[PDB]
Formats: C-alpha cells, sequence, structure tokens
RNA sequence: CCCGCAGAAGAAGCACCGGCUAACUCCGUGCCAGCAGCCGCGGUAAUACGGAGGGUGCAAGCGUUAAUCGGAAUUACUGGGCGUAAAGCGCACGCAGGCGGUUUGUUAAGUCAGAUGUGAAAUCCCCGGGCUCAACCUGGGAACUGCAUCUGAUACUGGCAA
RNA sequence: UAGCUAGUAGGUGGGGUAACGGCUCACCUAGGCGACGAUCCCUAGCUGGUCUGAGAGGAUGACCAGCCACACUGGAACUGA
C-alpha cells in the first residue's frame, strides 16, 4: 500500500519540493534537487502532452500519499459532486484526516501524521479514528489523546508547523493539542503551483 | 361510454361473421416515421347486415368462437 | 439511406468472426502434441521456429508456437495452449503456455519469468 | 505575452535527378489567450529554420474570437478538406477535452472548457484550419442582437 | 413535382441571401404568410408583402447588416418524408438560444421561446440561425 | 392467508427487517403485497428504529390479515411509546 | 469492541523502458538464438534478442489469454455515401406502397395541453442516516422516457364536403 | 423457406368444463391465414435489470426479485380447495 522507498527520489523525479521531509534542512542540502534520479538524471528529456498530464497527476498523488485506486475513486466522487471538478478533488484530498493532522501540526511529515493516526493517537469528536483516509467534516474537533500527548515528536512537529505558513481554514490550539476544522479549504487557500486541468483531462480521456 | 374501434369490413363471407381491418397510424420506434399498420379482427355480427368495404364500430366481448371475440355495435358509412 | 428504405430493410450488423475458433470462447485449452518440429518463417525474416501440431480435447487439430529458448516437449505430451498468432508463420494462431501441464519453464530466465513460467530464484 | 506551441514537424522529400532532397515542415499555433489565435505553416531544409518561419507566419495573420467567460458561446461546427469538427460550450471546470491539434489550438486561443470531437480525417493541418474556421464562424449575443436590430434582453 | 412549398420558401430565402438579392418573391400561402410574419417579428427579414387576388405572390425584403446576410443559416426540420413533433419540454434551442425555431402550435405559428413560455409543443417547422 | 410479517434484509450480523403484508405461501423475502413499515433491531440511540403505518395495518387486519408474533410485539411497543 | 505485554520486531511483488506509450546504458550473441498487439527488430558497436545496473507504472496484487461495448461517423435514426476511390438497374411503362398546388367549412384520427389509473420491490440518480472510514446497509424523494381512460386546443398532417 | 390450412374458418343443435370457446361430436356453409412475411428451418427461457456508451444505441439475462417450463425418457389419470 504505502510507498516505502526513498522520498527525495520522488521529489527529484517530479522536480519540485513535495515536503516529504520535516524541513529542518534545505532539500538542496539533503539531495541534488535539480537533477533527476538515476544514471541518466542529468539528461532532461522533452515531455509530451501525456507525459506532462501523467507528471501532474503523479505529483499530487506523491504529495498526499494516495495510490491509484483510491485516487481514481476520489476523482469519480469529485466528478459526481456538483461544482468544479478539480476544486472538489483538491477539497477531498484536503479533507483526508492525515492531511488535516499535518496541517494542524501534529506531524513533521504527512507520513508521520499517518503514523500517529494509524497508531491510534487521534480523536475526532471524542472518537478514536484509525483510518488515514477518514474524511473530516466541517466543525469537527480533532485532538491528540492523552496517551500520545507525552510524545516529544508531536511537540517538535508543532514547532515545525509554527515555522510553516498557517492555514486559514483551520484553528488549532497547541496547548490543548486540538484543532477545529472550520471549513473546506478554497482553491485560493490551496497551492497555486498545482494544476488541476491536467488531472481532469487525464482521467477524462 | 365504452371502448370501441372503427374499421373497414374486409370480408363477410362466413355467416354471422365479418373481418374488420382497424389500421392504426403508429410511429416507428427507431426512424421516427409514421407508418400505417393494420389489425385484422374477426367480428361477430348477427343478421349479416354488413357488406364489404363499409365502416363498422365494434366492441370487445367474451369469446364467441375460436377466433371471434369482437361484436358489432353499429354500421356507419355503408355505401358501395 | 432513406428512412422509408430503412423501414423496408434495416441495417444488418456486420458479424465479425473470431480469429481463434479452436478455443471456442475459452481462455486456454488442453491438447496432446501430435508432432513437434521446426518451420521456416515468412519472407523478410529467418529462423527455425518451434511449432507443435496438437490434437485438442474438442477434436480440433491445430498448430501452436513454442515460445522461449529451448523446450522439453515431444510426441504424446499433454500441453496447454492459448490464443495469439506469430504473424510470420502461416497458419499458427496459438501459443503454448510455458509452466503448464507437462511443459517446463524456460531455463535461466530472470525477466518475464511470469510469462515463461519461471519460479523466483533465491 | 503571446503563447505559442509547435503541433507537428513532418519530413518531406523532393526526389531530384541526383537523389532525394529532404526538408522539414513545421505547423505552429500562436495566441494571446485573451481570444486572438493564429496558425502558421513553414518549410525549410532544417527543423529550426522551419519552426522559426512557421512562428513568424503564425504571429502574422491572427483572428479575433468572441469568447464567453473562457469558453464558447454556442455549439459550432467546422469543415475543411477532410476535417469535420464539432465543438460545444462545456461548463466551467470540465477542462478542454479535445484531440491533439484541436487541443493545441483551443489552449492557445484561451478557451478553458469545451467538448470537442474531430470527425472525418484527422490530418493536423486540415483539422487546425477547420477548428480556426469554426471559431471564426461563431457570433456573440451582442453581434446577433445588433444584426437582428434588437436588444440583448430580447435575445437572451 | 412540388412536394413541400415551405422548403421551397426557405430555399428561396437562402438562395436570395447568397446571391445578394434585395427581394425574393414566391406563390403566397397562408402558412407562408404566418412564417413570414414570425421571421419579420424576430428581425430576420425587413418586411413582407402579399400582392394579388387570384394567385397572390408573397414578396420578402431581405435584410443585410454589414455586407453579410442576416440569415446565416435556415434549415427545414419537419418535412413530408419525416414529420417532427415535440413536446413543450423537448423544444430545441437553436444556437444555444440565439437562433429561433419556428414551431406550429395549437395557438398558431410562433417561435420556440414563445411556445415554451405558453407551455405547449407542436410541429417544428424549421430552424433559423 | 394474507399476513403481516418481517422480511430479513441487510448484511451479515446486521439484520434490518421490512414489515410487509404478503400471502403466507410466498417466500420470506419473495413476492409481497405491500410494504407497511420497517424494523431495525440494531438501531442505535437518536434513531427511531421502528416505523409502522398503523392505518394500513389496521385496514389489512380489518380485511382479515393475521399478524406474526414479532410484528404484534412491535405494534404493542409503538402504541405504548406513542 | 475495549484494556495490558513485548519488541521494528512477523509481512513486496509483478509488468514494462524503439514509436504508438511514462521510463536508457553496458555486456553476451551475429538474419543464429530469439522477440512481436501494429509498424517492425536480429547479417559484429542491437536504447526492440538474452543478462546486469538504473528507471517507469501498478501494488497484495501484477501480467497473459478469452469475451462485450467503446474508440468505429467502420450499418451513419441522432450521424455516411454512389462522375473518376466500393456504389445509379441498359431503358421505359406501371399495380401495391411512399409523397401531395391553393381557399373555405367540418371532424378531432395523428399532434399538443391538463387530469386520473397504472408503470412491483430491489437496482440507477439526489438529499440524509448507521456500521471508527470505505465497500456495505438503510429513510425519503426523483426517475421508470411507457400504456390506458377522461377533459380540452384546432396551427400543421389525415378524413369528409364544396 | 411463398404459398399454408378439412376440425381447418364460421353457423345450428347435443355433450363436456368451475367458467367462455371446435373443447368434443353430428349436420350445414366454403371458408380462414399470408408480402404489415403466413408455412418451414436454425437458434433461444422472458422481464425488472447488468455491462458499455456523451446520448441514441450495442451486447447481455450469472448473483437478487417477478413470471413460465421441467423433475431418468415417453404416456396416463387418481386423490385433492
Ligand atoms: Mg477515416
Ligand atoms: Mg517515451
Ligand atoms: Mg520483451
Ligand atoms: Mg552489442
Ligand atoms: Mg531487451
Ligand atoms: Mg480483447
Ligand atoms: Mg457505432
Ligand atoms: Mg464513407
Ligand atoms: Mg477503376
Ligand atoms: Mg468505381
Ligand atoms: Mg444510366
Ligand atoms: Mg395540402
Ligand atoms: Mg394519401
Ligand atoms: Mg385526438
Ligand atoms: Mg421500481
Ligand atoms: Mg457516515
Ligand atoms: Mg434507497
Ligand atoms: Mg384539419
Ligand atoms: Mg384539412
Ligand atoms: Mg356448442
Ligand atoms: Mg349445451
Ligand atoms: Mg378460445
Ligand atoms: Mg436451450
Ligand atoms: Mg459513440
Ligand atoms: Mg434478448
Ligand atoms: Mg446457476
Ligand atoms: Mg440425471
Ligand atoms: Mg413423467
Ligand atoms: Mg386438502
Ligand atoms: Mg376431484
Amino acid at each position: 500500500a504505502r510507498y516505502l522507498g526513498p522520498k527525495l527520489k520522488l521529489s527529484r523525479r517530479e522536480g519540485t519540493d513535495l515536503f516529504l521531509k520535516s524541513g529542518v534542512r534545505a532539500i538542496d542540502t539533503k539531495c541534488k534537487i535539480e537533477q533527476a534520479p538515476g544514471q541518466h538524471g542529468a539528461r532532461k528529456p522533452r515531455l509530451s502532452d501525456y507525459g506532462v498530464q501523467l507528471r501532474e497527476k503523479q505529483k499530487v498523488r506523491r504529495i498526499y500519499g494516495v495510490l491509484e485506486r483510491q485516487f481514481r475513486n476520489y476523482y469519480k466522487e469529485a466528478a459526481r459532486l456538483k461544482g468544479n471538478t478539480g476544486e472538489n478533488l483538491l477539497a477531498l484530498l484536503e479533507g483526508r484526516l492525515d492531511n488535516v493532522v499535518y496541517r494542524m501540526g501534529f506531524g513533521a511529515t504527512r507520513a508521520e501524521a499517518r503514523q500517529l493516526v494509524s497508531h491510534k493517537a487521534i480523536m475526532v469528536n471524542g472518537r478514536v479514528v484509525n483510518i488515514a483516509s477518514y474524511q473530516v467534516s466541517p466543525n469537527d474537533v480533532v485532538s491528540i489523546r492523552e496517551k500520545a500527548k507525552k510524545q516529544s515528536r508531536v511537540k517538535a512537529a508543532l514547532e515545525l508547523a509554527e515555522q510553516r505558513e498557517k492555514p486559514t481554514w483551520l484553528e488549532v490550539d497547541a496547548g490543548k493539542m486540538e484543532g477545529t476544522f472550520k471549513r473546506k479549504p478554497e482553491r485560493s487557500d490551496l497551492s497555486a503551483d498545482i494544476n488541476e486541468h491536467l488531472i481532469v483531462e487525464l482521467y477524462s480521456k | 361510454k365504452i371502448r370501441t374501434l372503427q374499421g373497414r369490413v374486409v370480408s363477410d363471407k362466413m355467416e354471422k361473421s365479418i373481418v374488420v381491418a382497424i389500421e392504426r397510424f403508429v410511429k416507428h420506434p427507431i426512424y421516427g416515421k409514421f407508418i400505417k399498420r393494420t389489425t385484422k379482427l374477426h367480428v361477430h355480427d348477427e343478421n349479416n347486415e354488413c357488406g364489404i368495404g363499409d365502416v363498422v364500430e365494434i366492441r370487445e366481448c367474451r369469446p364467441l368462437s375460436k377466433t371471434k371475440s369482437w361484436t358489432l355495435v353499429r354500421v356507419v358509412e355503408k355505401a358501395v | 439511406a432513406t428512412v422509408n428504405q430503412l423501414v423496408r430493410k434495416p441495417r444488418a450488423r456486420k458479424v465479425a468472426k473470431s480469429n481463434v475458433p479452436a478455443l471456442e470462447a475459452c481462455p486456454q485449452k488442453r491438447g496432446v502434441c501430435t508432432r513437434v518440429y521446426t518451420t521456416t518463417p515468412k519472407k523478410p525474416n529467418s529462423a527455425l521456429r518451434k511449432v507443435c501440431r496438437v490434437r485438442l480435447t474438442n477434436g480440433f487439430e491445430v498448430t501452436s508456437y513454442i515460445g522461449g529458448e529451448g523446450h522439453n516437449l515431444q510426441e504424446h505430451s499433454v500441453i496447454l495452449i492459448r490464443g495469439g498468432r506469430v504473424k510470420d508463420l502461416p497458419g499458427v494462431r496459438y501459443h503454448t503456455v510455458r509452466g503448464a501441464l507437462d511443459c517446463s519453464g524456460v531455463k535461466d530466465r530472470k525477466q518475464a519469468r511470469s510469462k515463461y513460467g519461471v519460479k523466483r530464484p533465491k | 505575452e503571446l503563447q505559442e506551441k509547435l503541433i507537428a514537424v513532418n519530413r518531406v522529400s523532393k526526389t531530384v535527378k541526383g537523389g532525394r532532397i529532404f526538408s522539414f515542415t513545421a505547423l505552429t499555433v500562436v495566441g494571446d489567450g485573451n481570444g486572438r489565435v493564429g496558425f502558421g505553416y513553414g518549410k525549410a531544409r532544417e527543423v529550426p529554420a522551419a519552426i522559426q518561419k512557421a512562428m513568424e507566419k503564425a504571429r502574422r495573420n491572427m483572428i479575433n474570437v468572441a469568447l464567453n467567460n473562457g469558453t464558447l458561446q454556442h455549439p459550432v461546427k467546422g469543415v475543411h478538406t477532410g476535417s469535420r469538427v464539432f465543438m460545444q460550450p462545456a461548463s466551467e471546470g470540465t477542462g478542454i477535452i479535445a484531440g491533439g491539434a484541436m487541443r493545441a489550438v483551443l489552449e492557445v486561443a484561451g478557451v478553458h472548457n469545451v467538448l470537442a470531437k474531430a470527425y472525418g480525417s484527422t490530418n493536423p493541418i486540415n483539422v487546425v484550419r477547420a477548428t480556426i474556421d469554426g471559431l471564426e464562424n461563431m457570433n456573440s449575443p451582442e453581434m446577433v442582437a445588433a444584426k437582428r436590430g434588437k436588444s440583448v434582453e430580447e435575445i437572451l | 413535382s412540388m412536394q413541400d412549398p415551405i422548403a421551397d420558401m426557405l430555399t428561396r430565402i437562402r438562395n436570395g441571401q447568397a446571391a445578394n438579392k434585395a427581394a425574393v418573391t414566391m406563390p403566397s400561402s397562408k402558412l407562408k404568410v404566418a412564417i413570414a410574419n414570425v421571421l419579420k417579428e424576430e428581425g430576420f427579414i425587413e418586411d413582407f408583402k402579399v400582392e394579388g387576388d387570384t394567385k397572390p405572390e408573397l414578396e420578402l425584403t431581405l435584410k443585410y447588416f454589414q455586407g453579410k446576410a442576416v440569415v446565416e443559416s435556415i434549415q427545414r426540420v419537419s418535412r413530408p418524408g419525416l414529420r417532427i413533433y415535440k413536446r413543450k419540454d423537448e423544444l430545441p434551442k437553436v444556437m444555444a438560444g440565439l437562433g429561433i425555431a419556428v414551431v406550429s402550435t395549437s395557438k398558431g405559428v410562433m417561435t420556440d421561446r414563445a411556445a415554451r413560455q405558453a407551455g405547449l409543443g407542436g410541429e417544428i417547422i424549421c430552424y433559423v440561425a | 392467508m394474507v399476513t403481516i410479517r418481517l422480511a430479513r434484509h441487510g448484511a451479515k450480523k446486521r439484520p434490518f427487517y421490512q414489515v410487509v403484508v404478503a400471502d403466507s405461501r410466498n417466500a420470506r423475502n419473495g413476492r409481497f403485497i405491500e410494504r407497511v413499515g420497517f424494523f431495525n433491531p440494531i438501531a442505535s440511540e437518536k434513531e427511531e428504529g421502528t416505523r409502522l403505518d398503523l392505518d394500513r395495518i389496521a385496514h389489512w387486519v380489518g380485511q382479515g390479515a393475521t399478524i406474526s408474533d414479532r410484528v404484534a410485539a412491535l405494534i404493542k411497543e409503538v402504541n405504548k411509546a406513542a
């Protein structure tokens, strides 16, 4: 299920920074971010239309940690749902519980947040939720249970999150170690470098 | 008010019985053309009053023979 | 073209026959090797391609290509055949399944092992 | 400001007394995104010269297209040598769903949401020309109201 | 033989617009006058005039805007070989509502938008774009 | 004869009964005349769980329809609670 | 289902990398061995045959075969054609059949509008609810493009009369 | 596959069925079906639905539900609502 290989390899192949590491050190210092991975990394082949569409889809999937079947189901639900298809797809991926935990700051990486969620450190409305793909609803309180409140990695992740740029659609209390999911993140709140048209076209072949 | 159909008398040779075409103007399922389709019915008529080529109003009834389950109600436009 | 003509006579769908009629809508079928031999390929290329005349369980006698380097097959050897033609071999429309009943996997293969019935090396 | 993309490069021959003389043809499309789109076709002995000639020709001979909020105003058909083309004003968010050359032409033109399909021949040169012609033969509500001597509210 | 006079009328309009003729004349009929009235109301023609007593001639005055024909395309839809009838919910929108569709309804010949507003269908005579 | 009974529906270990009037000879989940309610044995709190159309049930009983023991208990519960 | 114990401890594979099609180099072999869905590849520098390294795509699955629809507007009703690419009977007359210049009246068959009955439940779709999520289950609606009967409209088509 | 059909088509009367009826019998009439495809041959359980398709369509009828047919093969009745 989960990708268990080197993460900077994915970052180099994609080209951009996927935030696959905690971010204490520069990714340029941790790896040759410019060069592609492999024996023929220095060469930069010209990508075709299908190549760039596939590249964009892979970027989103690698960022969020979602395999093809689950991602395809997300697209199907987004297309079914009313409104803009790409915006709905991004909204669902944001709605994922592990993404929510990472955004609030109870995890250095999304993998670390997923680790906590799987190991039963997360309570949603006073209910211990175990699935990373759990869709968080608006006006949901998400809190760290007392068993995991003693973990030092949570505090370190909170400091890293304080370093990062804060999301407007969440309200997190670090002392209580709990955040409320105020609303679905708008497309303006989400990152601009991500392109949705390519994903929509690729899955609408 | 009772359900009834009008039609032309195709044949009246068998005694007390007539054949009544009830051609209907249906539309084709696929191509959308309106096609004239025909429905021959054996109709029971006492006194053998009907001739060929006339027009007759008929109603459904309990079966009177192997193929005869319709009865005449009134003859209209019986010119020759 | 005219709707009146179409009403009189509709359009009759062009029934496309299958190119592997011996399988009879089955994924694979069992047979007995009547003869094992080699044949010369068609014009632009050259080789000695290994083929088997096989009597199928449903009476049909077909010719089937033997993929991979080397084979242990011989006469009176039960094999499993699947669809797929070799193009530059006239009248050969079926492949033998390597790693099937009385058919050994290709020796010393490290890639496409699943296609050639080769078990994982340690 | 002008976004440009190369659709196809094709190798052609002349077959002269000595031997065969090869040369390259470049089909390009440029556009401003805001509605102006223009195609160019060039030819040279070498690929870079052909592409540059095509770019110059495409930069010239542009045409304005009436765009409604980044999409078409009504379903439009377009025809040429072999290419028969249909395009539909799809809703916002669907993206440009078109095949190859039509995708390139519409993307540089600036239409973000359409449902298109290319019937008949799909030869890149003819389909580009047919798509541009179809875009040209597309009037706006203001244009139809003016020509018919009515207000936009009467036309709706 | 002449089978459909309405198609002849539409063909005359189309050929006249193509040939840049100012007016087109044809043997007048009641249905033709109704269709001409709808066209004039929608503004695809400048005026119409029926002239004569025994065998009247309908004369339409074609309309031009900037050297191009106002009637870009005009297509017959219902025809003797294939009649077309639509219900009020299935009435088509010509050119996404910019063009008009002439529909003969129980309350006379009217445009598709007017028929939709009334809330009843009828026989779709022709599309005008 | 005509009777009001439960038809089992749902998933394994999570039954959900449809209260239906049907000819007794027909199969449990088979042909039925009318669906006059539902019963959820595993319904959680803040859920009605039971819903019986009492008017239709009374009409069928007047017509001469028998009632299974479980449906009778459900009717008793509904009338008692309401 | 919950609580406690221990220790990263017990848990990754398959296909592909010449173009179509995302992913390349070296070595072995020399029209042989072999590959192949199509185009093709191999005769001594093979990114296409085998091995290796690297990479790409899916993932407790991954490939191959069989089968249906799609792409195929390649049976074209929506939605094709017939001078030369396949396609106008050698030519005419003509029954059945298809189509019908113009005006008025009448009928209400086709057509349109409304209403009533029915179109089982499940399935599909919309708004919700319950399984920690999902699959799954479930409440209500919508839909079931239909058929029948009744009441109206009379522009067009049909019938009848002039 | 272009002609098919003598209980065949209709009528009168008796008999039979829980019930109408060539359902059966006697007599009388010479009809009935068919190019809007009768007859004959090959294949096939039907539907709600399923898959695919933008749609129209195309393919299909496993599981669930409704209906029909069959119970080693070919006949027959008895008991019984
Ligand atoms: Mg073609
Ligand atoms: Mg490539
Ligand atoms: Mg290979
Ligand atoms: Mg070499
Ligand atoms: Mg190789
Ligand atoms: Mg296949
Ligand atoms: Mg088709
Ligand atoms: Mg053609
Ligand atoms: Mg010739
Ligand atoms: Mg020819
Ligand atoms: Mg001739
Ligand atoms: Mg007339
Ligand atoms: Mg006539
Ligand atoms: Mg009527
Ligand atoms: Mg239903
Ligand atoms: Mg829920
Ligand atoms: Mg439901
Ligand atoms: Mg009339
Ligand atoms: Mg009349
Ligand atoms: Mg008798
Ligand atoms: Mg008697
Ligand atoms: Mg009978
Ligand atoms: Mg059978
Ligand atoms: Mg299609
Ligand atoms: Mg069928
Ligand atoms: Mg079975
Ligand atoms: Mg047996
Ligand atoms: Mg028996
Ligand atoms: Mg008994
Ligand atoms: Mg008895």
